[PDB]
């Protein structure tokens, strides 16, 4: 099966630059493009360019000339995108995304996105909280609990349960922009009251930036 | 400069109902045109190319249509697992481009929030703050008004709430909210409280505990 596998999520300086890498495996990386794309929720989607893996050659679109620049490791079948001369305007998720096309059927295949933060602001990583079961978060016989994921900086943190055994149920807020710049997030997630004695719930918080990763156990109180 | 714009920028249509999305192109592009879905915190996928018929596993109800300029997305017997946002794309010349994006929203009856409220950790506290958290779980439609209540005290300035994206199994919404104190002034209080209005509520809805449990 056919995999483009992203960098974690950067913070960078104004005016510095960072390098993105895409990861392909379950195909012949020598034979397909590798495309990649901007997307800034305040404006849309934007094509930055292509990249041929056999032979190196690329396509830019002329306006990140000097921003971007597309590169391919054929050895480790890694394809990359230096970012260079962010402003604080420049921060978005970038993508990377290939299509194989066998007799005419085509499919395509998108990395999962590397968030890019351009501000002069330092790292914080999240305090970690737990949201317990009580009687106060029952309705019907099941319950609500969840973890509380504060102060941290920049966007995004990644959240799991139970190692990602754990999704049905679960909503992860979006995050909201505290008074101070840091961000705060909640996830929570319903499950059955009856099994709170023998079930176990983690949620696993992973923060890039500050390379804080926590697993936290949420007991009932 | 070359350009594509799609007219609406959001759609509503109910389960079971025919929709269709707008694209005009700057110049003629002919096949070459291609539509995609994205969900809030998910990669595009590709629906569409040749403007004209669909990525292998994409289901029938998605049909793209079109001529040189003029292009439709075309979605039929729309489901709650349609609900995305949906661009279109020329990839005739250089540079390519997308489409500004239509939001497809999903009418449905009314549902009440289920309303759960959690007090603040013992390890929070240790940190020297409290934090109240106010859950508005599964409800339609978006619209809900919570307002946090300190010993019956109305309070402002002090919280923060976000809702999800609108739900793909059963298109609803869910609120959080947060109500953030110093551990100081959470301890000279009993009674925290979140009240909770909502079109499917007859009448308000409070969840609250007593400090000290
Ligand atoms: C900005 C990226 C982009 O434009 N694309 C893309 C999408 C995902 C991943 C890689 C590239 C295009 C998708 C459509 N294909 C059509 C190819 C075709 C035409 C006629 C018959 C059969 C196949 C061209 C590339």
């Amino acid at each position: 099966q056919v995999q483009l596998q992203q960098s974690g999520a950067e913070l960078v300086k104004p005016g510095a630059s960072v390098k993105l890498s895409c990861k392909a495996s379950g195909y012949t990386f020598t034979n397909y493009d590798i495309n990649w794309v901007r997307q800034r929720p305040e404006q849309g989607l934007e094509w930055i360019g292509w990249i041929f893996p056999g032979d190196g050659s690329t396509k830019y679109n002329e306006k990140f000339k000097g921003k971007a620049t597309l590169t391919t490791d054929k050895s480790s079948s890694t394809a990359y995108m230096q970012l260079s001369r962010l402003t604080s305007e420049d921060s978005a998720v970038f993508f990377c995304a290939t299509e194989l096309v066998k007799d005419y059927y085509a499919m395509d295949y998108w990395g999962q996105g590397t968030s890019v933060t351009v501000s002069s602001a330092s790292t914080k990583g999240p305090s970690v909280f737990p949201l317990a079961p009580s009687s106060k978060s029952t309705s019907g016989g099941t319950a609500a609990l969840g973890c509380l994921v504060k102060d941290y900086f920049p966007e995004p943190v990644t959240v799991s349960w139970n190692s990602g055994a754990l999704t049905s149920g679960v909503h992860t807020f979006p995050a909201v922009l505290q008074s101070s710049g840091l961000y705060s997030l909640s996830s929570v997630v319903t499950v059955p009251s009856s099994s709170l004695g023998t079930q176990t719930y983690i949620c696993n918080v992973n923060h890039k930036p500050s390379n804080t990763k926590v697993d936290k156990r949420v007991e009932p109180k | 400069d070359i350009v594509m714009t799609q007219s609406q920028k959001f759609m509503s249509t109910s389960v079971g109902d025919r929709v269709s999305v707008t694209c005009k192109a700057s110049q003629n592009v002919g096949t070459n045109v291609a539509w995609y879905q994205q969900k809030p915190g998910q990669s595009p996928k590709a629906l569409i190319y040749s403007a004209s018929y669909r990525y292998s596993g994409v289901p029938d109800r998605f049909t793209g249509s079109g001529s040189g300029t003029d292009f439709t997305l075309t979605i039929s017997n729309v489901q709650s697992e349609d609900l995305a946002e949906y661009f279109c794309q020329q990839y005739n010349s250089y540079p390519y481009t997308f489409g500004g994006g239509t939001k497809l929203e999903i009418k449905r009856t009314v549902a009440a929030p289920s309303v759960f409220i959690f007090p603040p950790s013992d390890e929070q506290l240790k940190s020297g703050t409290a934090s109240v958290v106010c859950l508005l779980n599964n409800f339609y439609p978006r619209e809900a008004k919570v307002q946090w209540k300190v010993d019956n005290a109305l309070q402002s300035g002090n919280s923060q709430e976000s809702v999800t994206e609108q739900d793909s199994k059963d298109s609803t919404y869910s609120l959080s909210s947060t109500l953030t104190l110093s551990k100081a002034d959470y301890e000279k209080h009993k009674v925290y409280a979140c009240e909770v209005t909502h079109q499917g509520l007859s009448s308000p809805v409070t969840k609250s505990f007593n400090r000290g449990e």
